[PDB]
C-alpha cells in the first residue's frame, strides 16, 4: 500500500550514506568518552533541561530517522545489558571500524571482505587481552575488598561524587557484598535498590541495609522504634494491602444521621472495630502493620493507646520491597495473618542523617539481605541524579570484578597493546586481507586518540608516545593522562577495567560495523 | 536525515557557541541592574496590562522567557543562591556571565580546550578564595563595634531597594531584629507586618510578634498568665468530618430537634478542651456563637479561622501544638505568655503579645502609601534579615565597594606568576572577569568606570588594601572610613558560585531537544 | 573626537522614552489656562468627545508607549494629592525631560540627570514655601476666598458665595484643628433633580440615592430609630437548579402561593424581632433586593425599607450609622443597628431622597453628607463639580497651610532664585540646576502663548519685574497681560504648586532610569 | 497476588498473562483443554508433561 | 567539542589549492602507461587533437587557477632535466597533495 | 595613572604579538609557547626564547639567535610612530577627483 512517498537507496550509494549517516550520529558522543569529557544540554519532551555526559542517557535522548543510526543505538543496549561499562566506546569504535570500511570500499575491497578482515582481526585483538590480563581476586578477601574500593574510586573521580568518593565507593562495594556469597561470586545488580533526596550534600549518602520508608508510624506521639519484644526472633510486621481500618465509601459518606446519638454510635462501632483488629494483629504475633493506604484519625487514637505502631501510604512496590528484605509475604485483609507470613527484621527505627528532619523509617537486616538501598543525596536534582548514576557504575565495575576475576587496563594503554598486536600481524596475512587488519588496527587507535583528545592532549603526540613506550621497551599498562599523572603508568593512577568488558566491546563493536555493511538496501514508509 | 520528529539538534560547531551566548546573554538582564546606583527595566505582558518597572534581579531573570537552553541553566543556578542565601543573586548572575565571556575569548583567539578553560578557573577560584580569608576581619570581641559592622551589613544590603532612601533607619531595625536573637538564624522568629497608611520612616519594632488577624464578637480584650492551646478540630456541630450526611425531617421542629443535639455535643466538646487547663484557644476552623459563648463564660479567649500563617505565626511565639486530637486533656504541649492584649494599631486590631515563653521573636511594622511599597519594603527587609542572621554564626567580614573584587583579582593575577601556559590564559581571564564587577558599578553610578577601576588598580596593587569605590561622590575611598561592608560568607558564596556555574556551561558542547510532547 | 561605542544601544531605548512623553507633555500643554484650546477625540467605541479637562485628555488619549503612561498616573497622583494642577505637572514633567534630552546629548550620565534634578527640586519646595501666604482654617473667610476664586472658571460662578462655605463647614465637620491629612472621601455628595442650588444643605450623618417604601401603608419615616444593613435579599424562593413539581388540583397551587408568601413573612417578622426600625438593604444583581410583597408585610409591621442602595452608600453607613453589615437572614440581630433620630424621605419637587440625621450615639463617626438640588440636571452637576474642586482647594490649604499667586508667579520666582543659587554650585550641578530653571518657564510661557499675548515678551516683562516684586506679578488673561496677581485674586494653595515639583521631579527620575524593557509571559 | 498465594499454599505453580501463542503449544503439548471459567472445569481438560 | 572559533579561514584557501591541483593531476593520471586512455581536447581554434602525452595535454588543458597551472611548470621541469616521467611527476604530486 | 593605564598594557599586549606569529606561522602552538615563554623570562631566566625548530623553549645565547640593538631600536621607534600617525586621525576628507 502506498508505494509512492517511499525513500529507498541500494548499492555503492548507500554504503556512503549508511557510514557517513553513522559517522554523523557516532559523532555526537565522542566527548563523552573520557573520565574528563563534557557534558550536553538535553530538553525532555515536557519542555525540562537537564545535564549530563551520560552516553546511554544522550543516545536515548537523541530520536532520529536515519535508519542505520538507529543500529548504533540498539549496540549501546546490547553494551549496558551485559557490561554497562562501554555505552560510548563500543559506537566510537564501530563507527572508527566503519570509517575504514568505507576508505575500504572505496579501494575496492567488497563488504564482505571487510566483514571477514575485521572479523579475524578482532580474534587477535581479544586474544591479546587475556593474554595480558591479571587477577585481583588471586591475592586475599582483605586486599580483594580493597581493590574493589580502589576500582570503584577511580570510577568515582569523573563525577560529582569526587567530593567525597571514600563514602560512594563504600556503598558500591559493600551494597554487592551483602547480596552475594563468597563462594558462589554471583552478584546480581538487581539485588541493590537505589534511592536518593534532594538536599544537603553528596556527603550524607548511606548504605542501608535494608528498605527505606519514610514514615512516622502514623502518629507524632508513636514510639520511634519497634521494641524487640524481649529477645524475640527481631521484630515481626504485618504487610497489609487493606488500611488498618474499616473500608470507606470513595465519594461521600451520605450516612444519615439523626442526633449525636447515631454519631457517636458510629465513632463507637469504628472504635470497637480498631479494638477488634488490633486484637488479631497482636495474636498474629505482629509488632507493627504496614498498610498500602492511610488511616483515619480513630484508627491512629487506638493503635497509639494500645502501642500497636503502623506506617501508612506505602505504595504497591515499596511493599513488595519491605516483603523481599524480610521473607514476607503482602497480605490482603488483617484476619489473614499469621506467624508465617509476618515479615521479619532486626529492627524497625527512624533514623537521623545529621540535621535532616526527615529521619526516614529503616527496616534493616543486619544480616546477609535479599536487597539493599543505596541513599543518595545532593544539593540538587542533577548532583542527585549524577550521584546516583555513579553509583550505577561503580556497582557494574564491582559486579562485574566480582564475577570474573580478570582484570585488563582499559584506560588507552590495552587499546594500543591491541593496535600494535593486530598491526605486526597484518604484514603477515600475505594478502588482500591485510587492507583490513591494518584498517582495523587504525580502529583501535581511534578510543586512546579521542580519550587524548578530550582530555585537552594532541592525540596523534599522544599516541606515538603511547606506542613508544610499549614498542620500543616492553608492553605495559602505558595509557592516556585523562585524569593527570606525571607519566602513562595506569597502575600507579589505578585506571582498571574488566576483562570480560574489553572482551566484550570489540566483539559487539564489530557486530555492529558487520551488521551496517551488511545491509545493501534501504526502503523508509511512512509513520501511520 | 538524523533527527526528526520536531527534534531540534545544535551540532558542536555552533553549539560550542551557544552554550556561551545563551548564559551571557542571561547576563544582559541584571548586569545593569547591579549596585546602589543602578537601572531600571520594565517588564510587560502580551496582554499589555501588566506593565511594571523592577531592579531586582531574581525578579527580571525569573520574569523573562529564555528561548535558549543554556541561558536557562545559569538562571537555574541563579535561582539556587537567592533561596539559600538570600543575597548576592545579581552578582553570581553577573560574575558566571562575565567568566563565560572570558572564556568564550579562550575559545575563539587562544584555542584552548575548556578542560584547559575550567582546570585553570579551578585553581583561580582558589586563589580568590585564599584572597578573601586573608582580608577578613572579623570583631568578635568588643560586640559594641560587632553591632557597628551589624548596620552597616544592613545597610548594604537594604541599599538598591526601596529602603535605600530610608536605611538609616531601617538598618537599626533589621539590626536589632537580628540582634536580639544573638542565637539561632531562623528568620521564621522574626515576622513582617504590613500596614497602609504613614510613611515608612515611621516603621517600628515590636517585640510582642503582632498577629494582623482580630478574634471575637465579644470577648476579654486581655487575658494575664496565659496558657495557650491550638486546634484544628469542629465546634460548631456534631458528624464531624462526615459528608453528605442528611437529616430527614416531617418538620422543622425534628430538624430543631437535630440542633439541640449538636449543642449537647458542642457543650461536652468545649468542656473536654477547657480540662486542658488554658486560657485561650486558637481553631484552624470557624468558632460560631455557641462554642464562642461556651469559652468566654470559662474565661477563655476563642479564636476562629486560624490560617496557615495565624498557627504557624502563633504557635511560634507562644510555643504550642495545633493538638488535632483533644481526646484527653494534658496530652500535648501548650504555650505559654504573660499578655495578650487586643490593641489598636492604625485604627486597625491586631494580637499583641509579651513575656512569651523564650520570647526572642519579635515584629516590624511597616507603614507604606500602598501595598507595592509594602511587598517591596517587606522583602527588602527579609533579605537584610537574611544576610544579618548568617553575619550572627560568621563574624568575619570583607570590605565592599569593589576592594574585595579588586584584592581577589590581584591574588589571582599572582597565581598566575607559577602556572602551565595555556592554564595561566585562564587564570588571567578569571582576574579580568572579577575586575568586570566593579567595572559595573562605577559605570550604572554614571561615573568614569575607566579611571574609577584603572586608579582602584592601582591603588589596591601599590598597599594600602583598604580602598575601593565612592559611588556617591565618583572617587576612591577608604571603605572602612566610608563603611562599606559585606559578609565574608556571602562574598565567598558568590566567587563558589560563579565558579561552579561557569563550569556547569564551560562542559556544554551539544543541544538536544526532544520531540515536544 | 571618539569615545565609547556602547555596541549594546540602551540609549535607543532612552530616547523613545523622552520623546514619546514629550509629544503626550506637548499634546496636553495647549489646554493650559482659562484661554486654553479645547481637544476633539474619538474613542474607540466611536464617540466623539471635546474636553479641556487634562485628565480626561489623558484618559481617553489612549496612550501606548510603555513609559508615556506614565504621565497618567502622574495626573493621578495630582488629582489624588492636590485635587488640582493636572495639567500643570504633565507639562513640567515634559519641560524637565526635554532639559534631560538636552543633558543626555551634552553627554551627562541619567543617574548624574536624575539626582541632580532631585535636588533642584528640593530647592523649588523650600521657595515655595517662603513664598507662601498663610491662611488658618479657622478663618472661613480665607477658605471660602480660595474656593470661590477657583470656582470663577466655572459656568455658573454666582453660587459659590453659597457652595464655598458649605465646602468649608463640610472640610472642617471632618478637619479639626490639630490635622494636617484630611480624607475627602468622608464627604458624600448626594444629588436629586428638583429646587435650586440655594436649596443645598451640609448633612452631619448619611444621605442616600434611593427613596422610602413605595407600597401602601409604608411609614417613610420613623423616630429614634434602630437601623440595620440588609446585605441578603427579601424575595420568593426561586432556586437556580432542576425542579419538577406536579399540580393536579388549584388547592396545590394555593399552598405553593402561600408558601412564596409565608416566605417573605416569615423572614419581614424575624427581621422586627431584632427590634431594628429601618431597613437599609444592599443593591444586588442576583435577586430584588426586596418584594413587592416584602414591603407590603414590612409596611404592615411598621418598618421602613430603603431598596437597592449602592455598594458604596453601604460603606458610608456602615461608618456613620454605629450600623453593621448583615450577611445572611438568621444573622439578623439588634447588635447589628445603628441609632438615628429621624430617618425620612425629603420631597422637594420630586426628590424622594432619604436621609438619616441624628446619630446621638457614642458609635457617631466624622462622616459628612452633601444634599444638593436644582431643577435640571446641569444645576445639580454643576453644582456638584464645583463642590468637588472647593473641598479639594480647601483640603490643599489645611495640609500645606497659605496660598501662592498663579499665573505662573512661582515659576518665575523659582527659575530666578535657581539661576541665581546655580552660581553657587559646581561641576555637573551647576549646569543641571540651570536646565532646571529654565524648563519652569514652560509654565508662563504657555499661558502666554494660550492667552493670545506674545510669548517673550509676557515672559520677558514678568523676569523683570521679580526684580522688585515677589507673587505680585504674572499672567491675568482678564487683563490680558502682566498685572497684579493679588488684585486679579489669582491664587494658588500650596500643596498644589508643591505637589507639581515634586511628582515632575518623581516621573522625570522613572523615565531615565529606563534603559531596557522585557516581555514577561 | 492473592491467588498465587493461595495456589503456592497448596503448591501449585502459576503463570498467567501467557500470549495465546504460547498457551495453545503448552496446552498441545500436554494434552489438555483451556476452560473459561472455574465451575465448569473436568479432569479431561487436564494434561501432563514429563 | 568547543575548539578554534576559525572566524578568520584561510584553510578556504588551501582547499581551494589542493582541489584545483589534484583535479589536474587525475586529469593526466588516466593516461598514464602504454595503457592509458587517450586525452580528447577542442582548441581555442576549433581544431580536435588527441593525445596520451602527460605534457602536450598539459600545455592544451589551458588551466587557469594560478595555483594549478603550476603542476604544468612541473612537467615542463621534468621535461627539461630528464626528458621522461613528464606524466609520472603530475601524477605523484596529485597524490602527494591527497596525502 | 588610571586613564594610560590600560595603554601601557595595551602597548605590551602589541609587543607579545610578534613571537605569537612566530610560533603559529611554524605551525607550533603560540598559546602554549608564547604563555609558557612569558612565564620563563617573567621568572628570571631572561636568556629564553622561541625555538622555531624544534617546537619548544630555548636558551638563546646557547642556540645563537641575536638581534642587532641598532634594528631593534629602529623597530620599536618606527611601530611607536607608526601608530601614532593614524592615532591622531579621526576624519578623512576628499577634494574633487580628477
Amino acid at each position: 500500500k502506498d508505494q509512492g512517498n517511499k525513500k529507498r537507496q541500494h548499492g555503492l550509494e548507500a554504503k556512503k550514506s549508511h557510514i557517513l549517516a553513522a559517522r554523523s550520529v557516532a559523532s555526537i558522543i565522542k566527548t563523552s568518552l573520557g573520565p574528563r569529557g563534557l557534558d550536553k544540554i538535553l530538553i525532555s519532551p515536557d519542555g525540562e533541561i537537564t545535564i549530563t555526559n551520560d552516553g546511554a542517557t544522550i543516545l536515548s535522548q537523541m530520536e532520529l530517522d536515519n535508519e542505520i543510526a538507529k543500529l548504533l543505538v540498539q549496540l549501546s543496549k546490547s553494551q549496558d545489558d551485559e557490561i554497562g561499562d562501554g555505552t560510548t566506546g563500543v559506537v566510537v569504535l564501530a563507527s572508527a571500524l566503519l570509517d575504514q570500511a568505507l576508505e575500504l570500499i572505496q579501494k575496492g575491497i567488497h563488504p564482505i571482505k571487510i566483514a571477514n578482515g575485521f572479523d579475524e582481526a578482532a580474534k587477535l585483538a581479544i586474544s591479546k587481552l587475556e593474554e595480558t590480563c591479571d587477577d585481583i581476586s588471586a591475592s586475599n578477601d582483605e586486599l580483594f575488598r580493597d581493590f574493589l574500593l580502589r576500582a570503584a574510586k577511580t570510577s568515582l573521580g569523573s563525577k560529582i561524587v569526587s567530593k567525597d568518593h571514600d563514602r560512594f565507593a563504600e556503598m558500591a562495594v559493600e551494597a554487592v557484598i551483602n547480596v552475594m556469597d563468597k563462594d558462589r561470586k554471583d552478584v546480581d545488580f538487581d539485588l541493590i535498590k537505589m534511592q536518593g533526596r534532594v538536599g544537603g550534600s553528596i556527603s550524607d549518602s548511606k548504605l542501608i541495609n535494608g528498605v527505606i520508608l519514610d514514615k512516622d508510624f502514623s502518629h507524632p506521639q508513636m514510639p520511634k522504634c519497634v521494641l524487640p519484644k524481649e529477645g524475640s526472633d527481631g521484630v515481626k510486621l504485618a504487610i497489609l494491602t487493606c488500611p488498618f481500618e474499616p473500608p470507606k465509601p470513595k465519594t461521600k459518606h451520605k450516612l444519615d444521621i439523626s442526633s449525636v446519638e447515631e454519631y457517636q454510635k458510629l465513632q463507637t462501632y469504628e472504635q470497637d472495630k480498631f479494638k477488634e483488629m488490633i486484637d488479631d494483629v497482636k495474636k498474629a504475633g505482629a509488632d507493627v502493620v504496614i498498610c498500602q493506604w492511610g488511616f483515619d484519625d480513630e484508627a491512629n487514637h487506638l493503635l497509639l493507646q494500645n502501642d500497636l505502631p503502623a506506617v501508612r501510604w506505602v505504595g504497591g512496590q515499596e511493599l513488595e520491597h519491605i516483603a523481599i528484605s524480610t521473607n514476607g509475604r503482602i497480605v490482603p485483609r488483617f484476619q489473614d495473618l499469621s506467624k508465617d507470613k509476618l515479615g521479619t527484621c532486626s529492627r524497625i527505627y527512624e533514623q537521623e542523617f545529621g540535621t535532616t528532619k526527615d529521619r526516614m523509617l529503616i527496616i534493616e537486616q543486619s544480616k546477609e539481605t535479599k536487597t539493599v538501598t543505596c541513599f543518595v543525596r545532593g544539593s540538587n536534582k542533577m548532583i542527585v541524579d549524577e550521584a546516583e548514576r555513579a553509583l550505577h557504575d561503580s556497582l557494574c565495575v564491582v559486579r562485574n570484578l566480582v564475577k570474573d576475576s580478570r582484570v585488563v587496563y582499559g584506560g588507552g594503554a590495552a587499546e594500543v597493546t591491541m593496535s600494535l598486536a593486530v598491526s605486526e600481524e597484518a604484514d603477515k596475512q600475505r594478502g588482500i586481507d591485510q587492507y583490513a587488519f591494518r584498517g582495523f588496527a587504525q580502529a583501535l587507535d581511534t578510543i586512546p586518540m579521542t580519550l587524548a583528545e578530550n582530555s585537552g592532549l594532541d592525540p596523534i603526540g599522544t599516541l606515538s608516545t603511547l606506542k613508544s613506550k610499549q614498542l620500543k621497551e616492553k608492553i605495559s599498562n602505558i595509557g592516556v593522562d585523562c585524569l593527570g599523572y606525571g607519566s602513562n603508568d595506569m597502575k600507579e593512577l589505578f585506571v582498571v577495567d574488566p576483562f570480560i568488558g574489553k572482551k566484550q566491546q570489540i566483539l559487539l563493536a564489530t557486530q555492529l560495523c558487520r551488521m551496517i555493511l551488511k545491509i545493501d538496501n534501504v526502503i523508509i514508509s511512512g509513520k501511520d | 536525515q538524523i533527527f526528526g520528529d520536531q527534534v531540534t539538534e545544535e551540532r558542536a560547531e555552533n553549539a560550542r557557541l551557544s552554550a556561551f551566548v545563551g548564559a551571557i546573554a542571561v547576563g544582559d538582564l541584571v548586569k545593569s541592574t547591579l549596585g546602589p546606583k543602578g537601572m531600571d527595566k520594565l517588564l510587560q505582558s502580551a496582554s499589555s496590562n501588566t506593565c511594571m518597572v523592577t531592579n531586582d534581579g531574581a525578579t527580571i531573570l525569573k520574569s523573562i522567557p529564555l528561548d535558549n537552553p543554556a541561558a536557562k541553566v545559569l538562571v537555574n543556578i541563579s535561582k539556587v543562591q537567592d533561596d539559600e542565601v538570600g543575597d548576592g543573586t545579581t552578582s553570581v548572575t553577573v560574575l558566571s556571565a562575565e567568566l563565560l565571556r572570558e572564556a568564550e575569548k579562550l575559545i575563539d583567539q587562544s584555542k584552548i580546550h575548556p578542560q584547559t578553560i575550567i582546570e585553570g578557573y579551578r585553581l583561580a577560584s582558589a586563589a580568590a578564595l585564599d584572597a578573601l580569608t586573608k582580608a577578613a576581619v572579623d570583631n568578635s570581641h568588643d560586640k559594641t563595634m560587632f553591632r557597628e559592622d551589624l548596620i552597616h551589613i544592613a545597610k548594604t544590603t537594604l541599599s538598591s531597594k526601596i529602603l535605600s532612601q530610608d536605611k538609616d533607619h531601617f538598618a537599626e531595625l533589621a539590626t536589632n531584629a537580628i540582634l536580639r536573637l544573638k542565637g539561632s538564624t531562623n528568620l521564621e522568629h522574626i515576622q513582617i507586618i504590613k500596614i497602609l497608611g504613614g510613611k515608612l520612616s515611621d516603621s517600628f519594632l515590636d517585640e510582642g510578634f503582632i498577629l494582623a488577624k482580630k478574634f471575637g464578637n465579644n470577648q476579654p480584650k486581655r487575658i494575664e498568665n496565659a496558657k495557650i492551646l491550638i486546634a484544628n478540630t469542629t465546634l460548631d456541630t456534631d458528624k464531624v468530618k462526615i459528608f453528605g450526611t442528611k437529616f430527614k425531617v416531617d418538620s422543622t421542629a425534628k430538624l430543631a430537634q437535630l440542633e439541640k443535639a449538636e449543642r449537647e455535643k458542642m457543650k461536652n466538646k468545649i468542656a473536654k478542651i477547657s480540662k486542658f487547663g488554658i486560657n485561650t484557644f486558637i481553631n484552624r476552623q470557624l468558632i460560631y456563637d455557641y462554642p464562642e459563648q461556651l469559652f468566654t463564660d470559662l474565661g477563655i479567649n476563642s479564636i476562629e479561622h486560624a490560617d496557615f500563617e495565624g498557627v504557624e505565626r502563633l504557635a511560634l511565639v507562644t510555643g504550642g501544638e495545633v493538638v488535632s486530637t483533644f481526646d484527653e486533656p494534658s496530652k500535648c504541649k501548650l504555650g505559654e505568655c504573660d499578655v495578650i492584649e487586643e490593641i489598636m494599631l492604625g485604627e486597625q486590631p491586631f494580637l499583641k503579645f509579651s513575656g512569651c515563653k523564650a520570647g526572642e521573636a519579635c515584629t516590624i511594622v511597616l507603614r507604606g502609601a500602598t501595598d507595592q511599597t509594602l511587598d517591596e519594603a517587606e522583602r527588602s527587609l527579609h533579605d537584610a534579615l537574611s544576610v544579618l542572621s548568617q553575619t550572627t554564626k560568621e563574624t568575619r567580614t570583607v570590605l565592599g565597594g569593589g576592594c574585595a573584587e579588586m584584592v581577589m583579582s590581584k591574588a589571582v593575577d599572582t597565581e598566575a606568576q607559577n602556572i602551565d601556559g595555556k592554564k595561566s590564559l585562564a587564570v588571567e581571564a578569571f582576574a579580568r572577569a572579577l575586575r568586570q564587577l566593579p567595572t559595573i558599578l562605577a559605570d550604572n553610578a554614571g561615573f568614569d568606570s575607566s579611571e574609577l577601576v584603572s586608579k582602584l588598580r592601582s591603588s589596591i596593587y601599590n598597599g594600602i588594601s583598604t580602598s575601593g569605590l565612592d559611588l556617591n561622590n565618583g572617587t576612591i575611598a577608604d571603605m572602612r572610613q566610608l563603611g562599606i561592608v559585606e559578609s565574608y560568607k556571602l562574598k565567598r558564596a558568590v566567587v563558589s558560585s560563579a565558579s561552579e556555574a561557569a563550569e556547569v556551561l564551560l562542559r556544554v558542547d551539544n543541544i538536544i531537544r526532544a520531540r515536544p510532547r | 573626537n571618539a569615545t565609547f561605542k556602547n555596541k549594546e544601544k540602551p540609549q535607543e531605548v532612552r530616547k523613545a522614552n523622552i520623546i514619546a512623553a514629550r509629544s503626550v507633555a506637548d499634546a496636553i500643554r495647549t489646554s493650559l489656562g482659562p484661554k486654553g484650546m479645547d481637544k476633539m477625540i474619538k474613542t474607540s467605541r466611536g464617540e466623539i468627545i471635546i474636553s479641556n479637562d487634562g485628565h480626561t485628555i489623558l484618559k481617553q488619549m489612549a496612550i501606548l508607549h510603555p513609559v508615556a503612561r506614565m504621565l497618567v498616573e502622574v495626573s493621578a497622583a495630582q488629582d489624588s494629592e492636590a485635587g488640582d494642577g493636572t495639567t500643570s505637572v504633565v507639562i513640567l514633567t515634559g519641560a524637565l525631560l526635554g532639559a534631560a534630552e538636552r543633558l543626555l546629548n551634552k553627554g551627562i550620565h541619567p543617574t548624574i540627570i536624575a539626582d541632580s534634578f532631585q535636588s533642584a527640586a528640593k530647592r523649588s519646595v523650600d521657595i515655595l514655601l517662603e513664598m507662601c501666604h498663610k491662611v488658618s482654617l479657622s478663618d472661613r473667610e480665607q477658605l471660602v476666598r480660595a474656593a470661590s476664586t477657583s470656582l470663577s472658571s466655572k459656568i455658573v460662578s454666582q453660587y459659590s458665595s453659597f457652595l464655598a462655605p458649605l465646602a468649608v463647614d463640610s472640610v472642617l465637620k471632618i478637619s479639626d484643628e490639630n490635622s494636617k491629612n484630611v480624607d475627602l472621601n468622608d464627604i458624600r455628595l448626594v444629588k436629586k433633580v428638583g429646587g435650586t442650588i440655594d436649596d443645598t444643605e451640609m448633612i452631619d450623618g448619611v444621605v442616600l440615592t434611593q427613596t422610602a417604601i413605595k407600597s401602601a401603608g409604608g411609614p417613610t419615616r420613623k423616630e429614634k430609630a434602630k437601623i440595620g444593613l440588609i446585605q441578603f435579599q427579601i424575595s420568593p424562593p426561586k432556586p437556580d437548579t432542576e425542579n419538577n413539581i406536579i399540580v393536579n388540583d388549584y388547592r396545590q397551587m394555593d399552598k405553593i402561593l402561600k408558601e412564596e408568601r409565608a416566605y417573605l413573612l416569615n423572614i419581614c417578622k424575624k427581621i422586627k424581632k431584632a427590634k431594628c426600625n429601618v431597613l437599609l438593604i444592599q443593591k444586588s444583581i442576583l435577586r430584588d433586593a426586596v418584594n413587592d410583597l416584602a414591603l407590603h408585610f414590612l409596611s404592615k409591621l411598621n418598618i421602613m425599607v430603603v431598596k437597592d442602595i449602592e455598594r458604596e452608600e453601604i460603606e458610608f453607613l456602615s461608618k456613620g450609622l454605629g450600623c453593621k453589615p448583615i450577611a445572611d437572614i438568621e444573622l439578623f440581630t439588634e447588635d447589628r443597628l445603628g441609632s438615628a433620630d429621624l430617618v425620612e424621605e425629603i420631597d422637594s419637587d420630586g426628590s424622594k431622597i432619604v436621609r438619616v440625621t441624628g446619630i446621638r450615639n457614642n458609635n457617631a463617626r466624622p462622616t459628612v453628607s452633601v444634599v444638593i438640588r436644582g431643577a435640571n440636571n446641569m444645576i445639580i452637576d454643576e453644582t456638584e463639580r464645583s463642590l468637588h474642586d472647593a473641598l479639594c482647594v480647601i483640603r490643599c490649604l489645611v495640609k500645606e497651610r497659605g496660598l501662592i499667586a498663579g499665573g505662573g508667579a512661582p515659576e518665575i520666582e523659582i527659575s530666578r532664585r535657581l539661576s541665581k543659587e546655580a552660581r553657587s554650585m559646581e561641576g555637573v550641578q551647576a549646569f543641571i540646576w540651570q536646565e532646571f530653571a529654565s524648563a519652569l518657564e514652560v509654565i508662563p510661557t504657555t499661558l502666554a502663548e494660550n492667552a493670545g499675548l506674545n510669548s517673550i515678551k509676557v515672559v520677558t516683562e514678568l523676569r523683570s519685574k521679580h526684580e522688585n516684586g515677589e507673587l505680585n506679578d504674572g499672567i491675568s488673561v482678564r487683563r490680558s497681560g502682566t498685572t497684579n496677581t493679588y488684585e486679579e485674586h489669582i491664587l494658588q494653595p500650596v500643596l498644589v504648586s508643591t505637589s507639581a515639583i515634586t511628582l515632575a521631579s518623581e516621573c522625570v527620575k522613572s523615565i531615565l532610569r529606563i534603559d531596557d524593557i522585557a516581555f514577561s509571559r | 497476588d492473592l491467588a498465587t498465594q493461595f495456589f503456592a499454599d497448596r503448591n501449585i505453580f502459576c503463570a498467567g498473562r501467557v500470549s495465546a501463542d504460547d498457551m495453545n503449544r503448552v496446552i498441545q503439548a500436554v494434552g489438555g483443554s483451556i476452560q473459561s471459567t472455574t465451575s465448569d472445569i473436568k479432569p479431561e481438560h487436564l494434561g501432563t508433561c514429563a
